RNA sequence: GUGUC
DNA sequence: GACGAATTTGCGTGTCTCGACACG
DNA sequence: TGACACGCAAATTCGTC
């Protein structure tokens, strides 16, 4: 839901169904291709746009089908460095803190979180926090979370692959705690 | 498949969510829920994502309140990219308008940080 | 968790095709196994491959007892795989000596550079880099340049006087230097001589013989002067660049071939097994490259070595062509093997046998008889063989109940089906051992059924002799309890029986989209005068006529 | 825009779009017209182009590179 | 020229300069001469980069241009001059062994910039050595340029070809001179280090230390002296030395030294009288003079580097049938045993493991007009020009595997490197501020034993790569004065 | 007039057909393969598969015939969609600095 | 196979191509030597025109540039037999639809 | 006539050992000078660090990229008339 | 190799 | 008068020299 | 056991030092 990309295939449409609209077809089968699948570096796609010009369609000789190459626009989410965002935190871990957003279920803060952040899982999962300058403040962080807002920031791109003959998080993102969710902020 | 330009056309949330609102209504009234998993995933996707848009409070804002606000704030400087991360969440507090610009103290004042403020609550209702 | 976007099925087209030679390094590259042993067969319980031999399983499977190695599947989905074999000595190449005799009359053997001058270099150059170039303009081009590199014996580069290059023998190559003429004395001939009577002291019978002693070129000089020429008067040398290179010309790694490639002959006769000719080629040439490695440290006199040597290789050139004119008695076998050439060259070969050949399936042939009760594009097959050929079609709304009741027929009669297909999963089904009633209730929309032949179907029906285009027609079928084939007696003139020893074939469509094409242009309608002059071939015979 | 090329309908065309009539109305394709009762979908195919009534358009390449689009009922059918 | 040069140039082209120039200038060798557009067209760059690239080329005289057959104009780029960076400093070290880091601090700049004016190099090199300094900040410019006159009188900076269309076709012309200057504008004179000299003196050297640790100590400074008289005289390709006499010998001798006349001439007959060869006399009764033969020393050096290579490699008992195949030449199988008293079983492996690796040459003579391998007659022998020009072939790909294993180990601790190096900047400013042991051990034990222990081997592993890439370039030089003093451009 | 359009009357043999034609496989599928082969190897150009003999051996169908034209399905299509408008992206407002 | 002993079936030579040739028919021509001879799947690449296998290559070891096409097995054989004659055929691939 | 069964190793153990290098301080100053060469042509204007650096997004942080683009003067006088960029 | 077209 | 250069002609060598089916 | 296109090579003539 940032950035809308625009990409360019040949969709071949059924010889059976030829009743629907030839854009119509081509929009289902083109939401349907491109729906919840990972890219290499563009990011993720979440649905279909428009699309910008459709070409003509060709009959190869032994199939039968129609093949048409049309030009669509996909939405894909893909945020820069300096984004703040909220998230609802899954649980914690002893690197980092594992937290969701609506569709994307895999973003994990580092260590570097806090001036003074200490982890322990004795039986569940505990983040406390140390604040003193001159006064003394401790805030406490169990099992569940909601509305963390934070940076998103190195982010990591990698690649699966069959490697070898033919007989798992292609997304990575982390956050610095920005404003824990009263309110306390961190700047 | 070929692309043309990788990061082209940046847009909002909001077209998101107009664009989503009627994609399903249209949907579930012609589809035939024919193809099991292949329209999950379609519709797992899309309430996901209205959910996650839902909860953010920008989904009462029509495009022309839209288009004033950002005529509104091309007035001094701020940035054109700042412009719709400003305008993806609520401003309200003050320092959230700090953290929005990774330099504020600098550049200009915070009485002209709080008359955009007051501007921005205005605009967007609660 | 997210999943990764991946392309479904990589359909593509061929463009075209570039021909090229690799690299003993590349082949080392490509190659997967090395074999250094010849035992093809271990003297243990049963027949078993070797590990690290010519015949193993890890390049690929030839039968049916034991799986595949690198990856496990069965000979239908395995393509197969190389190896490399190092070679003691450099050889020679039986294709690759043209190219070589003229290079090194391009080439200097004292210098490594082209003899020409810099005006000329560059008046072939732009001549050579052209937009448009045939492959006869190139055939040309060497023949041209050759010419030149002949006319002059000294190179204007360096001062050195090279000779002339011409072949004796099999593969043997005799630079021409040092010659000896009645004008002048040259200084260079003068110390040639000179240096020779230094051991002619302990034997006196070679002054009679050191007057026509002169550079016999080995594969060893000669590789190692084709890594000292230059890259930059390849281009011109009429070499592509990215394809070759010149020093790939001179062969000493061997690349073993899949074993899918060579199958063996199993005999129920003796137990016995039976290899391919390249198979025993290969263990006869390895055990030359063992036998030359034990002889160096047993302590071997020069031409015991030197037989060893040039035995090793001119096997590995009587492996591909197999057939080299001027081979010495003592070294021509007596029994015939056939090399990699003839499996192409030959009626019984590759590329007319069986690329043009691919014998068909769906037909047969049977003897004709005559049946004046037809019409002009009507021909009678037997039930007999009606019941063997089937043709495939998908089931529409219109042909539900038109083969629901062909499938509850039977196999046994006439009209009816063998085999079912499924829309999603692709598998045959007998209609035999199954049961036919409930069959044909479980029919969905798209389903292959091959059915028996029915009447009105677009058969083709021709003879062998063909000289013309008429002699190969399609009409229509009709199944008829006769036991024979028959037809028009009016459309005998075009495939020129005589109907009393003749036996004429007859073909299937299997396709759709062909059972069309042959109804509009090998129609026999529309085929009735002949494209020769025009005349109408098929009008009436002999009785007829009377 | 004016078209270079005889009007007249070839026999190397006719076989090609009829064998793709053929082929595309056994793949469950709507029909152009109401048919008889009778099987072989390639003798109702030749039926659709007496009344041309067959929605394909033929696409002539010309050596240069050039196209020419053509429609089954602009040619002239003749026998 | 071949794969091998053209291997190694690419990566001195991409370590010494960047990636897209040096993507031109190996392209710039496969193909002679090419028009501008074509070679844009055909690398697949842009006109712009490749405009650079050439500006670049042309700037440090790498590459030449000309005018052909419209107007149109052919570069070319010539392997022989870009394979002489690897000795570079060798260059910088012979120039500050007999001068000063004046000579030094000229000369490493004019390589490094090329086509550079004298009162650029001036003011750079005050410059730098005011900035060396710290109290007196005191650089004469007159003491800068009487090092320059002695390079440009000892002709070792000389002037290229100056400017006298589509283009200018630049001319060469024999007026070397010095401008005078003016210390505080002279434009169109730009100046060049002459590397056949720095040539010419490795060779003197060479031959001088040869013939040092050969015979003597004191003829080595008698041929050291007949080798500084002919270098005004005397050129490169010219192979006898101009004929200088005895008595003009006894004139020019080092000032510590005292010999006289007839113990001179006695050395010089010693020198004469010796199977070396090095010097020979033609004379009369009365007198006479000397000339030195370069080609007939260049020959048994190169010799002398062929049984050193086998004698390595091989072995000193392989290396003895090597001398005794080369001083016998066309011996036979059977014959070189009674010789040489070796067993015959090593004896035949030493000679064929020889064989097969290109070190000796076998000769046919039959008796038939048929090969007949039975029934004829092998010789070995040896020859001396191909094993040196296949040595060198093999050189330049040791260079280039050395040159790939020290770029290879980098870029697997690299981040390792850059990241223990941004902790140095972090304590190298703090201790400006104040020196806090605490931020000391912060430092002390930040690092792990792993951690600080990759660039201790990093170290010793580069420099031995770069200690042994002089001592290979070293004989790739000792060997390519031998070949093209045999080569005679016809 | 297939032998007097190169220039030269030339003959149908296999010395003739190597020089009338340009293909490898297909000249090597007349006569001797193994010197064409071998000839295209050492020469090493690249040939463009269109002969009628080379589509029928790798498999393309053949240019000649009904195979010269190509067919298009004709349908409700349209080349240029109304697409949806932007409400933010617009230049003249979003100037840069 | 070849003969009725061991239940083979019919060649189609040279001179009946001819006639098939001469009439102008594409697709029966193509049906019947490569639909019902001998219908084969390969993969190459397109990096490296080779031979690969399981959609993956041999010579520069990554499943990136992999594509896959339709040949007759015959032709596959004598590439495989040609690549032993130090003859690779180093194949361009491109779209159906380029 | 024996068969080896085993396949020999890729790297055969050689016969000898290298030779050690000589060193002089004249040496490692020549291996500091080249040390220092390579490193001081890598950070000349005429060594292209610059292949072509693509940027999406444009941020506010334009204050950290003060690069300072001097070339040197091509000379154009004594140069391909031709080429001018 | 034999037999037929 | 005598030597290097280019022309015409006898002689050496390689490739095939239609298709199909059936049986032992 | 016919077909002639390729090389390979020796006899011979115009020409200029
Ligand atoms: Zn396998
Ligand atoms: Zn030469
Ligand atoms: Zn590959």
């Amino acid at each position: 839901m940032f950035v809308l990309v625009e990409m360019v295939d040949t969709v071949r449409i059924p010889p059976w169904q030829f009743e629907r609209k030839l854009n119509d077809s081509i929009a289902e089968e083109l939401n349907k291709k491109l729906a919840n699948k990972v890219v290499y570096n563009v990011g993720l796609c979440i649905c279909l746009f428009d699309i910008t010009k459709l070409e003509d369609a060709y009959v190869f000789p032994g199939d039968g089908a129609s093949h048409t190459k049309v030009h669509f626009r996909c939405v894909v989410f893909h945020p820069f460095l300096d984004e703040i965002l909220i998230g609802k935190i899954k649980g914690c871990s002893p690197e980092g803190v594992h937290v969701s957003l609506g569709f994307f279920d895999d973003i994990l803060i580092p260590p570097e979180s806090l001036q003074q952040p200490a982890k322990f899982d004795e039986a569940e999962q505990v983040w406390v926090w140390e604040y003193e300058t001159e006064e003394g403040a401790h805030d406490l962080y169990m099992d569940t979370g909601e509305e963390i807002r934070f940076r998103v920031v190195d982010e990591s791109f990698v690649d699966t692959s069959p490697t070898g003959p033919s007989s798992e998080a292609p997304y990575t993102l982390v956050g610095s705690i920005s404003e824990p969710g009263s309110w306390w902020t961190s700047n | 498949m070929e692309v043309k330009d990788a990061n082209s056309a940046l847009l909002s949330n909001y077209e998101v969510f107009q664009l989503l609102t009627d994609l399903k209504e249209q949907r579930k009234e012609s589809g035939k829920n024919k193809h099991s998993s292949g329209q999950q995933n379609l519709n797992t996707i899309t309430y996901e994502t209205l959910k996650y848009i839902s909860k953010t409070p920008c989904r009462h804002q029509s495009p022309e309140i839209v288009r004033e606000f950002l005529t509104a704030l091309k007035s001094h400087k701020l940035t054109k990219a700042e412009k719709l991360q400003l305008l993806n969440h609520r401003p309200v507090t003050a320092v959230e308008i700090q953290l929005m610009v990774e330099e504020s103290e600098e550049r200009l004042t915070e009485e002209q940080i709080e008359a955009l403020l007051h501007t921005v609550t205005s605009i967007l209702p609660a | 968790v997210k999943e990764q976007f991946r392309e479904t099925d990589v359909a593509k087209k061929i463009s075209h095709i570039c021909f090229g030679m690799k690299s003993p390094e590349e082949m080392r590259q490509q190659a997967h196994i090395q074999v250094v042993s010849k035992n093809l067969y271990s003297q243990d319980n049963q027949h078993a491959p070797l590990l690290y031999g010519v015949l193993d399983h890890r390049m690929g499977t030839s039968e049916k007892d034991r799986p595949c190695e690198t990856c496990g599947k069965n000979l239908a989905d395995c393509l197969g795989h190389y190896g490399y074999i190092d070679l003691e000595l450099p050889c020679f190449h039986v294709g690759y000596f043209r190219a070589v005799i003229g290079i090194l009359q391009m080439i200097c053997k004292t210098c490594c550079h082209i003899m020409l001058s810099q005006e000329e270099k560059k008046q072939f150059l732009d001549y050579l880099k052209r937009p448009g170039l045939t492959y006869l303009q190139k055939r040309g081009l060497k023949k041209k340049i050759s010419d030149k590199c002949r006319k002059k014996n000294i190179c204007h580069h360096c001062g050195a006087f090279n000779g002339t290059v011409k072949k004796c023998g099999l593969l043997k190559i005799i630079h021409e230097k040092y010659k000896t003429n009645k004008k002048v004395v040259d200084p260079i001939v003068s110390n040639f001589l000179q240096s020779f009577e230094t051991a002619i002291e302990h034997n006196k019978e070679v002054e009679p013989l050191l007057g026509r002693a002169q550079e016999n070129l080995n594969p060893l000089v000669v590789l190692n002067l084709f890594k000292r020429i230059p890259a930059e008067d390849v281009p011109l040398l009429l070499m592509n660049p990215e394809a070759g290179k010149p020093s790939d010309l001179i062969l000493t790694r061997l690349l073993v071939p899949p074993l899918c490639i060579r199958p063996s002959v199993v005999s129920d006769l003796k137990s016995g097994t039976n290899e391919d000719d390249l198979t025993m080629k290969l263990t006869e040439i390895i055990f030359l490259n063992d036998v030359i490695k034990k002889h160096r440290i047993s302590g071997a006199k020069t031409q015991m070595i030197m037989e060893d040597w040039d035995f090793l290789q001119l096997q590995c050139a009587l492996y591909i062509n197999s057939e080299l004119s001027g081979i010495p008695l003592n070294m021509a076998p007596k029994k015939w093997t056939r090399g990699f050439v003839q499996r192409l060259k030959g009626k019984q070969g590759r590329f007319r046998g069986n690329l043009s050949g691919k014998r068909v399936d769906f037909s047969g042939r049977t003897v004709i008889s005559p049946d004046p009760n037809l019409r002009i594009d009507e021909v009678a097959v037997p039930v007999h063989v009606a019941k063997i050929l089937t043709f495939p079609e998908k089931v529409n709304k219109a042909n539900i109940n038109f083969l629901r009741k062909l499938v509850q027929n039977g196999p046994e009669v006439h009209p009816g089906a063998n085999f079912i297909q499924q829309r999603h999963t692709q598998m045959k089904r007998f209609l035999k051992y199954g049961n036919r009633e409930k069959m044909a209730q479980e029919l969905k929309y798209g389903d292959i059924v091959e059915r028996h032949l029915i009447d009105g179907d677009v058969v083709l029906f021709n003879r062998q002799p063909s000289l013309h285009k008429l002699s190969i027609m399609a009409h229509l079928a009709r199944v008829k309890p006769h036991r024979t084939f028959r037809f028009n007696e009016c459309v005998c003139t075009p495939y020129n029986a005589d109907f009393d020893g003749d036996e004429m074939n007859l073909h299937l469509p299997q396709t759709e989209e062909a059972k069309a094409e042959a109804l509009v242009l090998m129609g026999t309608k529309a085929n009735l005068v002949t494209p020769r002059n025009g005349e109408p071939l098929i009008a009436a015979i002999q009785d007829f006529l009377t | 825009q004016k078209r270079i090329t005889t009007p007249y309908m070839t026999k190397y065309e006719r076989a090609r779009v009829l064998g793709t009539r053929a082929l595309q109305i056994a793949m469950c394709a709507p029909v152009m017209v109401e048919l008889e009762g009778e099987t072989d979908p390639l003798l109702i195919a030749m039926k659709e182009l007496k009344a041309r009534k067959i929605p394909i358009i033929i696409r002539r390449y010309l050596p240069d590179g050039s196209y020419e689009d053509w429609g089954v009922d602009e040619l002239i059918i003749t026998d | 020229m071949t794969q091998a040069e053209i291997k190694l140039c690419s990566l001195l082209l991409q370590e010494h300069f960047g990636e897209i120039v040096e993507k031109i200038g190996v392209h710039l060798i496969r193909t002679g001469s090419q028009p501008l557009r074509v070679i844009a067209h055909d690398t697949g760059t842009s006109l712009d980069q490749v405009k650079k690239a050439l500006c670049v080329l042309v700037q440090h005289n790498l590459v030449s241009y000309q005018v052909h057959k419209r107007g149109v104009v052919e570069y070319e780029a010539q392997c022989s001059r870009v394979l002489r960076m690897l000795r570079y400093p060798r260059y910088i070290y012979t120039t500050k062994t007999l001068y000063s880091d004046t000579g030094e601090l000229i000369v490493e700049e004019l390589l490094l910039n090329g086509k550079l004016t004298m009162s650029a190099v001036v003011k750079k090199v005050a410059d730098r050595l005011t900035e060396t300094m710290e109290d007196g900040k005191t650089m004469d410019y007159a003491e800068v340029s009487n090092t320059f006159v002695r390079l440009a009188d000892t002709h070792f900076v000389q002037r290229c070809p100056s400017v006298p269309a589509p283009t200018l076709v630049i001319n060469e012309k024999d007026m070397y001179l010095v401008p005078k200057l003016s210390l505080i504008p002279d434009d169109g004179i730009y100046w060049q280090a002459n590397l056949d000299r720095f040539h010419q003196h490795f060779r003197d050297q060479a031959i001088v230390s040869a013939v040092a640790n050969r015979m003597d100590q004191t003829s080595s400074e008698i041929v050291r002296t007949m080798l500084r008289m002919s270098e005004i005289t005397t050129s490169s390709s010219a192979p006898f030395t101009q004929p200088l006499s005895s008595n003009e010998i006894f004139r020019s001798l080092p000032v510590g030294y005292n010999i006289s006349k007839q113990v001179l001439d006695q050395y010089l007959t010693l020198l004469a009288d010796d199977p070396l060869e090095f010097v020979g006399k033609s004379g009369d009764s009365g007198g006479g003079m000397y000339v030195i033969n370069l080609h007939k020393a260049l020959a048994s050096l190169a010799t002398a580097t062929l049984e050193s290579v086998v004698q390595e490699r091989f072995g000193s008992r392989c290396a003895r049938i090597f001398r005794l195949v080369l001083q016998k030449k066309h011996i036979e199988q059977k014959q070189v045993e009674d010789f040489a008293m070796i067993p015959a079983k090593e004896a035949k492996d030493m000679l064929y493991k020889m064989l097969s690796e290109n070190f000796m040459s076998l000769q046919e003579i039959p008796k038939t007009p048929d090969h007949a391998p039975s029934r004829t007659f092998y010789l070995y022998t040896v020859n001396i020009l191909s094993a040196a020009r296949m040595l060198l072939h093999r050189c330049y790909k040791s260079i280039a595997n050395l040159i790939e294993r020290r770029q290879f180990e980098t870029k697997e601790n690299k981040r390792l490197l850059e990241k223990s190096q941004r902790v140095e900047a972090i304590i190298a400013s703090m201790q400006a501020t104040g020196a806090e042991e605490a931020q000391l051990q912060e430092i002390e034990e930040m690092i792990t034993a792993p951690e600080r222990q990759q660039l201790e081997t990093l170290k010793r592993n580069v420099n031995k790569l770069d200690a042994s890439e002089i001592q290979v370039d070293e004989t790739i030089f000792l060997l390519e004065s031998y070949i093209e003093c045999t080569m005679k451009r016809q | 007039d297939l032998m007097t359009y190169k220039g030269e009357v030339l003959g149908i043999t296999r010395f003739g057909l190597a020089k009338m034609k340009e293909s490898v496989l297909m000249l090597a599928s007349f006569e001797k393969t193994a010197d064409h082969l071998f000839d295209a190897a050492y020469f090493g150009q690249k040939d463009s598969v269109c002969g009628v003999s080379e589509c029928i051996i790798m498999g393309i169908p053949m240019n000649i015939g009904t195979g010269l034209f190509k067919l298009l399905h004709k349908a409700d299509r349209d080349p240029n969609p109304p697409k949806r408008p932007l409400i933010f992206d617009t230049n003249e407002f979003h100037i840069p600095l | 196979t070849e003969g009725r002993s061991r239940d083979g079936g019919l060649r189609l030579g040279e001179m009946e191509r001819d006639c098939l040739i001469g009439y102008g028919a594409s697709m029966l021509l193509l049906e019947r030597l490569m639909i019902s001879s001998d219908a084969f799947e390969v993969d190459v690449c397109g990096q490296c025109g080779l031979l690969g296998y399981s959609g993956w290559c041999h010579y520069c070891k990554s499943s990136c540039h992999v594509s896959s096409l339709r040949i007759p097995y015959a032709c596959k054989l004598l590439f495989q037999e040609l690549q032993s004659m130090n003859i690779i055929p180093r194949l361009k691939l491109s779209k159906y639809n380029e | 006539p024996d068969v080896v069964l085993k396949p020999p190793p890729l790297f055969p153990d050689t016969d000898y050992k290298p030779v050690p290098l000589k060193t002089g301080e004249g040496e490692e100053y020549m291996l500091a000078l080249k040390q220092e060469l390579r490193e001081t042509m890598k950070r000349m204007p005429y060594f292209i660090e610059t292949p072509e650096e693509r940027q999406d997004i444009e941020r506010y942080s334009k204050r950290y990229m003060k690069v300072y683009k001097e070339e040197w003067i091509p000379d154009w006088r004594r140069l391909p008339r031709e080429m001018m960029p």
